């Protein structure tokens, strides 16, 4: 009896591991077609930020060739108040530093 | 069943790749708009500005470095040991 | 028994085998769609960037470098000591 | 690789630029390294007073 109930929880075996192996073909090539779609789409997207990417840098490049410095001292400022805006960082300084000029009595 | 539950999968699975591949270049296209609209807007605040500061360059100059300066030092610690 | 079980075990396992070697052969061909529609896109958008540079290299290159400036140093922590 | 240099041989050096100032850009994005800098730093040149 014993004997018997293996082969037949063989064949079972053998006849899910079947059908197994061809769910799991199916789904791996649609897997394939989702991804091949979706790199597609990402493709053109990064073509169109690109594009609004290169009309931004016109205007920017002709409207700060109006005045390079100026534009050079106003960004450095605003890029040091947007990285220091974080409370994580330490800085050293010294009172003969030019900014504490003021510091000593006068 | 399997096979039949995985030919179900993948029929449902193909429109909702569809789906999100229209709604990221969507969202593409949104980003390129707003970076050209932000973009006029930083162009129209710099030409602004500008004639104000080559009028009296120095005295603005050193308001926005004065302002900037407070800012930035009040955002950290400071650490004010001679050298 | 024990060589039916054996041979149960051969005929259980290499289908799973057969659809492991599918799944990384789709995989596989995925990965070389993907990366070369990837490398169009790249390609596309340093094409169009580029005349606009060759217009105005100055201020392009400041602008740029003032914008990665800003986000790596926001990301990052910061230790301003004189050397 | 083919369709990246065919595309960037037209100009090497701006290539280098964009794609060293992103690789700064991917790199530091997580917060977990520290950085030493100068207020000599060139960066920081405008941070002296006028």
């Amino acid at each position: 009896y014993n004997r018997m109930r293996a082969e037949r929880e063989a064949v079972a075996r053998r006849h899910r591991s079947q059908g197994q192996e061809e769910a799991e073909k199916l789904r791996a090539t649609a897997d394939y077609e989702v991804t091949r779609t979706l790199a597609e789409a990402e493709r053109q997207g990064r073509i169109m930020r690109g594009e609004g990417d290169a009309e931004a840098a016109k205007l920017f490049a002709d409207a700060f060739s109006k005045d390079p410095d100026f534009y050079a001292f106003i960004r450095s400022l605003r890029a040091y108040e947007n990285s220091f805006s974080g409370n994580q960082d330490v800085m050293v300084m010294s009172p003969d530093s030019d900014f504490f000029r003021y510091m000593k009595t006068p | 069943q399997y096979i039949r539950e995985a030919e179900a999968y993948t029929n449902e699975v193909q429109p909702r790749a569809n789906g999100q591949a229209q709604r990221i270049l969507e969202e593409a296209r949104a980003y390129k708009a707003q970076t050209i609209l932000e973009a006029q807007g930083e162009v129209a605040r710099f030409a602004k500005l500008l004639p104000e500061y080559k009028a009296a360059p120095e005295i603005t100059r050193e308001r926005l470095y004065i302002e900037t300066m407070e800012k930035v030092l009040g955002n950290t610690r400071k650490v004010l040991v001679n050298d």
